[PDB]
């Protein structure tokens, strides 16, 4: 059953599939990620996504959770910088209590100031377990250093704002971002007419466009943070490609052509030529990838690299030299044909699982209204071609690159000297 | 963030359970211009700057 | 019956020592939570009209009558905030019987 | 009398006043700066500044104590990215002793680790204090992100750091910094025989040149940190000129020109061509200055404000644009000779004061090795011309920038729009 | 007087339960200032020493002969930062006499 895409009239983009599954799963998708803050409330996406359980006009933080928890239920908040997107799943006889509660907590919060009082430790519990791991870390440091205002905020609220966000910044941002326009219910394992019933008890009173955000500007640079460190973290990014675009699937290709995660357990992923050219010369422990993050108006592609402290540096340089040989047509076609194969693979298995495909049908519904089945996906990755590829390597060989390093950063080089 | 990303997603996307090693358990002190700092601390008498 | 209650509000005499009626409720484990919730200016004159009373009970005096709160002006600010606890209270009791 | 020296032959400078004063001051100055740390022994001199009071091979704890307040006298550390300098005053019948105490501190530390374990808890505590308020931490934001290597140390130890620092760096920091040949001994009301006599128990251990310290590279960047405070403290600098070279000078005479800061308690307005950019557009509180800060290899110069977070940028861009006019040949004379009486009134009543006398003779030693009369600095800084201050400026308005900004930096331009 | 020395050593019994004599010290304020500026290998060993020997006095065994601690082999570890602390604290006991 093809997902029955359709748009009511105020915006909401409904999408659903009758698979007969036994355990069902309706999500919600917002445009309302950390890029549509400024900075007089930053951090109020976080404490909104950690609020998802308070107290709702229709029901209580209490009858929620115990409501939830008494089906065995699972109700779930995931963010980027664009989306948010709320997912409960359960049995299909619980769904329609399941939708009860997720649209109240779309539609209808309260924000009780003694609850928010009460969830800013929890705030900082999360950012603390979050940056646990220096990716994080360096990943956070990256997009405060590659742009200047949109996608430069934070996902994890900053440390000085704990303690300062109010019950009026949440009812500002959830009544300015959560709007009919900026939203898809999208419902695997239900029937499409429900999810339209319920898109017009809830979903349909807030139909505005909502506040527009700004664009986001490149700025360049680096941030280093020298921590001590056994491994040094190392990430330099240049602007690419956005959202709706071949260069997108060109920087797709470049990233599963450079290396883009091992597919064996304890393999020294072969294939990679970034890992081919490192390992070519240090003998050291070493992770080398390609990064690629794509938003509906700016992309950013690097590469990634941890090493130790010492060799930092002629790994990186070695890491950066291969984009350049991918910079001058050094390439073949049968390794454009595996990253292809490796790219679609990858598709694929992550739209296998049902909380993936859900996902999946979610974005591209805020994203473009539309729903791309996989094979259409299919043939326009095969749109790509070898010298598309090249070409989005030249652009990042060339733009302004951004770093982000931690670490023990003794030998590890600067933009100037890269 | 399904095909973009792949292994760099999990970095750009909180998960927040809600519903259904660990943290750590992650000072007050008593109480402008332009020049070089030097700081300066003493046996007895207070620290300063003076920059 | 409302000229009644006045006569009354003057024979409890807790508007003598300059108090709300939302003063004088015994702090259980309800009112505590009502009186947590409070807003920090609301809560800091509580505590200032408390502290007063208690002086004014030690010296054994009580406000001069131009001083004393007026029936009709008395506000009953912990009330809204303490029927949310109430109800909070009685529904997980209910849910617990479930 | 007049300033009288000499040098020995293992290196240390001797430089001896003797005036009768009723206290008399004894400094020795040392070349062991945060600059000559690398990253594997960062903070290292700030726990050196303070653990001056810790159990000496010749002094107990103790007695470095009780017998400094038992005379009255005082002890103190001062400290830049180049020099540290230890300095004990008090009545001229103990200060046999407090040159026993200063020079078993300078010459045979101990630097047993149950108390540098004990100091590390005031290391942070020092360092809580010292960035307690906006400019110290925005001037140690500006270094970092002004050098690559020497210069970027800060003068505080990292949080990291704190509980790693060990009994061998203070040791290895000691024996390769705390040699004759980078040693001056400054003795105002003592007789230079004293010091002479008084440099031989001591400063005759290590005569070696130290492990010299490389040399500082310049980086640019900026760096922004919103930290909620209403005025967005942002330093703007560029490489200037070394301490010697007579560029120098000319950067003095331009930050006289530009505003050196206030001249009047609570009505200092108007003082600088900067303040009068400022106020003829925006009415809202400043304090926009000129900063200067030149070390023996690089020097720093450039513009630092504080401003209402919504006016910091044209505040910042009118600023900038006043140091273009300067750049553009558009001064006075009569301005340029009012820029050389600050200066030097600036000079003459820093040297008025003992411990300012002392600090000077100091410094004198340790860069040059000799004493340059007040008076002889006088008609050097008369050498400085119109010219001159002209030029420093082009190179301050072309250099590239480095940029530290605190505070709601919702609308504090970047280096590529200032 | 050698071999008298470790005829008393023998005697005293403290080598049996596998101690060192530094373990046998009464705790008193100079010697817990000695026990905090070890090095945190000798404070380890001698909390493990410590508690082997209350857990062989609790079942009322010994070592094996084997495993007794040789009396020319006990280190008087806690010694040398022991006279330090006796010395600071006499210092100070005489400036205060003084
Ligand atoms: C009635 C009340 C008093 C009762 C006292 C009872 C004491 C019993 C425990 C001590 C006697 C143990 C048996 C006596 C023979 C011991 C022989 C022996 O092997 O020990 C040696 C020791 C003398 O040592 P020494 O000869 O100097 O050198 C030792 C290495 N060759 O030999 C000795 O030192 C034995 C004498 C110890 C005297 C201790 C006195 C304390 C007061």
């Amino acid at each position: 059953q093809d997902l029955e895409f359709t748009k009511l009239p105020n915006g909401l983009v409904i999408a659903s599939l009758e698979n007969y599954a036994p355990l069902s799963r309706i999500g919600l998708f917002v445009k309302a990620g950390s890029r549509y803050e400024d900075s007089n409330n930053l951090g109020t996406s976080h404490l909104l996504r950690l609020a998802s359980s308070l107290t709702t006009k229709g029901a209580s933080s209490f009858k929620i959770t115990r409501g939830i928890e008494a089906v065995g239920g699972k109700l779930s908040v995931t963010a980027t910088r664009e989306n948010m997107a709320y997912t409960v799943e359960g049995i299909r006889s619980d769904i329609e209590i399941l939708m009860e509660f997720l649209l109240n907590v779309t539609t209808a919060p309260e924000f009780r100031r003694w609850e928010v009082a009460a969830l800013r430790s929890q705030l900082k519990i999360d950012k603390a377990v979050a940056f646990q791991n220096s990716q994080t870390r360096i990943i956070e440091n990256l997009h405060d250093v590659a742009y200047k205002n949109a996608l430069a905020n934070p996902l994890y609220c900053p440390d000085y704002r704990m303690g300062k966000i109010t019950s009026e910044e949440l009812h500002y941002f959830v009544q300015n971002h959560f709007t009919s326009a900026r939203m898809a219910l999208v419902g695997l394992g239900v029937s499409h007419s429900v999810l339209k019933q319920v898109a017009e008890q809830f979903l349909n009173m807030r139909g505005g466009l909502g506040l527009a955000g700004a664009k986001a500007k490149y700025r360049g640079g680096e941030i280093r943070e020298q921590n001590g460190d056994n491994l040094v973290h190392a990430a330099i990014v240049a602007e690419s490609a956005a959202i709706g675009n071949a260069e997108a699937n060109a920087f797709s290709v470049l990233q599963h052509l450079l290396g883009a995660g091992p597919h064996i357990k304890r393999g020294n992923n072969t294939t990679s030529l970034l890992s081919q050219s490192v390992a070519k010369g240090s003998h050291q422990p070493f992770d080398v990838s390609a990064f690629n993050a794509s938003y509906s108006d700016s992309g950013l592609f690097g590469i990634y690299t941890i090493s130790q402290a010492a060799a930092a540096g002629e790994v990186i340089n070695a890491a950066y030299n291969q984009v350049k040989a991918v910079a001058q047509g050094n390439l073949s076609s049968a390794d454009v044909q595996a990253a292809k194969n490796k790219l679609k693979a990858g598709y694929l298995m992550s739209v296998e699982t049902s909380e993936g495909f859900l996902s999946e049908i979610g974005s591209q519904a805020l994203a473009a209204g539309s729903y791309m089945p996989p094979s259409t996906v299919l043939q326009q990755i095969d749109s790509v071609a070898d010298a598309d590829v090249v070409k989005a390597a030249k652009k990042f060989v060339s733009g302004k690159k951004s770093m982000a390093a931690s670490g023990n950063l003794g030998h590890t080089p600067f933009l100037d000297e890269l | 963030v399904a095909a973009r990303s792949g292994p760099f997603a999990p970095v750009l996307s909180a998960t927040s359970r809600g519903v259904a090693g660990a943290v750590p358990a992650a000072p007050v002190l008593d109480v402008a211009a332009a020049r070089p700092l030097v700081a300066t601390v003493g046996l007895n008498v207070p620290a300063s700057v003076r920059f | 019956l409302d000229g009644f209650r006045k006569w009354y509000y003057n024979a409890a005499g807790f508007n003598k020592l300059g108090l709300m009626r939302d003063d004088t409720l015994h702090e259980t484990e309800d009112v505590k939570e009502a009186i947590r919730r409070l807003p920090e200016d609301l809560y800091n004159d509580r505590m200032f009209r408390i502290k007063r009373a208690l002086d004014l009970t030690m010296r054994h005096q009580i406000l001069p009558k131009d001083q004393w709160t007026k029936y009709e002006e008395d506000k009953f600010y912990l009330e809204p905030y303490l029927k949310e606890v109430i109800r909070e209270r009685k529904e997980r009791e209910e849910w617990a019987k479930k």
